[PDB]
RNA sequence: GUUGACCUCGGAUCAGGUAGGAGGACCCGCUGAACUUAAGCAUAUCAAUAAGCGGAGGAAAAGAAACCAACAGGGAUUGCCCUAGUAACGGCGAGUGAAGCGGCAACAGCUCAAAUUUGAAAGCUGGCUUCGGCCCGCGUUGUAAUUUGGAGAGGAUGCUU
RNA sequence: AAAGCUCCUUCGACGAGUCGAGUAGUUUGGGAAUGCUGCUCAAAAUGGGAGGUAAAUUUCUUCUAAAGCUAAAUACCGGCC
């Protein structure tokens, strides 16, 4: 029953909503529980970092196309280029994704470098102390300052391109011959008429023959 | 080996060789009980494809159902309701006939676990199935790690909880934009969309 | 390097300039290929099993008869136009092999 | 039971200094098993087949 | 004829085992209303809810793509914030109503059917045993090793584990 | 004995009364029909499914169904504290 100048209401409160209400009075209590779980997990993994290595990935939509972020794992081609066995990768903190492909060469080159320098920073303790092996650390540089986050130390350096660039005058390029605005209109109408133009040209060839 | 040819032969269910062999078997059945033990599977290739093995602890049972459509059970035809839901005759059951066949077998053999079932024969008023069962208390079963996962107390009577292959079909357990309302459980998501959540700092 | 992108959006070949590369073909894409082990089996079973009643009606009507009717009938049984075209083509092969052999 | 004697015979030779296949010879036996037999005839290795009825 | 096997179907207070009932706040399914709202009322709404029935756990269920997308491409499942009271449905009336992208919590991957060990069923339940093994049985209508699409098999090749 | 890596002429087995289609009832925001179930018909090998408007012809993108297992983040004061 409207009586005055009102906004037409739409309140979805005709079911038995009172039976399903989820108040959050345990917001601080839950936070304490997670912090107790993190430090308990970090204690179990005494010298190891808590997290795992991730690759650099670009967002999939025309909006968000500009920004980059972390992915799930390295493709099987990325691991091969850096000379890491497939089975050994998951057991030294590296995350592997077997259902991703490298269509371009920019993404392939960026991830290989990001993975190659990690291999140089790795300290690998031997399986048995009394008998070390060829690939083990020779015990001289086992004592050094280490990192544990691996998400802040290996995060995205810069997600977006630089805001602007400064270049000297007389280096500014010349635009398209027609102009920027008219270059768009011509390119739009060319795709609209791709079908009409194509059949008219083709039927002319058969008409003359 | 030979099991590959059986796969190809069983595909052609209209050929003269197969059609004769199905007609005679269906008469051999329908003279025995509704539910009875089977000495060995009648479709060795199909049973093998579903996990059946030829070692102790594996048994096969078979059963038939009435092959119709559900009629609403009410006194005479009265329903005492609005006209939108007073139909009695053309209603349909929401689970396959394959599921009902598995469920009756489970009550008969209350100490075994159902693995799978498959179609064997059908008639004007019957459809026949064969059900694979596994003994969870046998020593030869608990020894093998490929199957001993079934001995855990969480796989009890998964026939009527909708956990076998036909149970997953009757539910919308598939990925994609088509199975939206039932991807993770129809009733679970309805709770999620209809709950009103309030935080401390609104 | 299949195709070169123009470098401006809203065009016939719009996109952002990049160096596309060719990649090795994954084994998951070999689903439909024929194998000599499965062609041998499928040929033998056809000899043993024979034909089906609905094929026997088309195969007779396909020779010395109409061709539009052979596709109206095939569609009504199989249910779709795409499968009907392939089935009619396949049955046309067996008659060619049968009579022309001997 | 016959297999046990041959297996024990091999153990004495391998400890003595003679390697395997020096005291035993190639066997000639009849084949059996449905999947095993089907493969044999597809390679044209079989010479005669008997089938139960 | 005598005798010895095979297949199917039975007896026993035979040797050794296993199921029912309770509980059901939360969880997986089936079955299924009307009061009420529309200022009447029948499609609609209350509601894919209450009652009725079957089956589990300390969590259950879901889950390693026959997915989302149309991009410079994302990459198992679950939950929170946002998308959004939006696209769409509706005597287009009263009313109803999701998903992809995006930030975070938490992260972990795998074995079967389809191949001949064929130069050796290499595998297993049970009984007895001095503890070393033996005997019957299950099984060739297929029990171990080998392979699961990310591959793999078959060949090459030198180091490593 | 068993296991990992780099290269190659050639081979490379992949789930059926199922997928799909017509019709009926129910259901969904799903609209020439989103899912489910009964009945009739019933497939294929570069095949098959999907690409949110029914149909024919010609291209393109992306996955590999009809067998199975598995911790954590989530729900709950019914039971013992
Ligand atoms: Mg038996
Ligand atoms: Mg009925
Ligand atoms: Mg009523
Ligand atoms: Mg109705
Ligand atoms: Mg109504
Ligand atoms: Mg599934
Ligand atoms: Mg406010
Ligand atoms: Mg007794
Ligand atoms: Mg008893
Ligand atoms: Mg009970
Ligand atoms: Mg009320
Ligand atoms: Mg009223
Ligand atoms: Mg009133
Ligand atoms: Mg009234
Ligand atoms: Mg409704
Ligand atoms: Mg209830
Ligand atoms: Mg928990
Ligand atoms: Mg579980
Ligand atoms: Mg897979
Ligand atoms: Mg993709
Ligand atoms: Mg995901
Ligand atoms: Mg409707
Ligand atoms: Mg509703
Ligand atoms: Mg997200
Ligand atoms: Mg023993
Ligand atoms: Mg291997
Ligand atoms: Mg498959
Ligand atoms: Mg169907
Ligand atoms: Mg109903
Ligand atoms: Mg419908
Ligand atoms: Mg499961």
């Amino acid at each position: 029953a409207i009586k005055h100048n009102q906004q037409i209401p739409n309140n979805h409160f005709r079911k038995h909503w009172q039976r399903r209400v989820r108040c959050h009075f345990d917001q601080p209590g839950k936070k304490v529980t997670r912090r107790l779980a993190r430090r308990a997990k970090a204690a179990a993994l005494a010298p190891r970092p808590v997290d795992k290595l991730r690759p650099i990935v670009r967002c999939p939509t025309v909006k968000y196309n500009r920004r980059t972020r972390l992915g799930r794992g390295f493709t099987l081609e990325e691991l091969k280029a850096a000379g890491i066995p497939r089975l050994l990768a998951p057991t030294i903190g590296i995350a592997v994704d077997h259902r991703r492909k490298n269509l371009s060469e920019e993404s392939l080159a960026a991830n290989v470098q990001r993975l190659k320098d990690y291999k140089a920073r790795l300290i690998l303790f031997p399986r048995k102390s009394n008998k070390p092996k060829k690939a083990d650390t020779p015990k001289d540089q086992q004592t050094a300052e280490t990192t544990t986050s691996l998400r802040t130390s290996f995060g995205v350096e810069q997600p977006l391109a630089p805001g602007f660039t400064e270049i000297s005058k007389s280096e500014i390029p010349a635009g398209i011959e027609g102009g920027a605005y008219r270059a768009l209109r011509k390119a739009r109408s060319d795709a609209r008429l791709v079908g009409v133009r194509e059949k008219r040209a083709k039927e002319k060839a058969e008409a003359e023959a | 080996g030979a099991l590959k040819y059986l796969e190809e032969l069983s595909k052609k269910k209209q050929s003269d060789v197969v059609r004769f062999l199905l007609r005679v078997r269906c008469w051999e059945y329908r003279q025995l009980n509704v539910i009875h033990r089977a000495s060995r599977p009648s479709r060795p290739d199909k049973a093998r494809r579903l996990g059946y093995k030829a070692k102790q602890g594996y048994v096969i049972y078979r059963v038939r159902v009435r092959r119709g459509g559900r009629k609403r059970p009410v006194p005479k035809g009265a329903t005492y309701g609005k006209p939108t839901n007073q139909g009695v005759n053309q209603l349909k059951y929401q689970r396959s006939l394959r599921a009902t066949a598995e469920e009756r077998v489970g009550r008969r053999c209350s100490n075994l676990r159902v693995l799978n079932s498959y179609w064997v024969n059908q008639d004007s008023t019957y459809k026949y199935y064969e059900v694979i069962l596994v003994d969870p208390n046998h020593k030869a079963i608990r020894r093998d790690p490929r199957i001993n996962w079934i001995c855990n107390p969480v796989h009890k009577h998964r026939e009527c909880r909708g956990l076998t292959s036909t149970g997953k079909k009757s539910r919308g357990l598939n990925k994609g934009h088509r199975f939206n309302k039932t991807r993770a459980g129809r009733r679970k998501t309805w709770k999620r969309h209809n709950t009103l959540s309030l935080w401390r700092y609104r | 390097a299949p195709v070169e992108r123009t470098g401006l959006i809203r065009g016939l070949n719009k996109g952002h300039k990049t160096t596309r590369r060719v990649l090795k073909e994954r084994p998951s894409r070999r689903k439909g290929a024929q194998s000599k082990r499965t062609q041998f089996v499928r040929s033998l079973i056809r000899e043993v099993a024979g034909l089906a009643p609905y094929e026997r009606r088309v195969i007779e009507l396909l020779r010395n008869g109409k061709d539009k009717r052979a596709r109206k009938f095939s569609k009504k049984k199989l249910g779709t136009f795409g499968r009907a075209k392939r089935k009619c083509e396949e049955l046309q092969r067996i008659i060619a092999e049968s009579r022309r052999a001997h | 039971q016959e297999k046990k004697e041959r297996l024990l015979r091999e153990a004495t030779a391998i400890k003595e200094g003679k390697k395997k296949e020096d005291v035993s010879k190639k066997p000639y036996t009849v084949k059996y098993g449905l999947n095993h037999v089907v493969g044999l005839i597809e390679n044209k290795k079989a010479s005669l087949v008997l089938i139960a009825n």
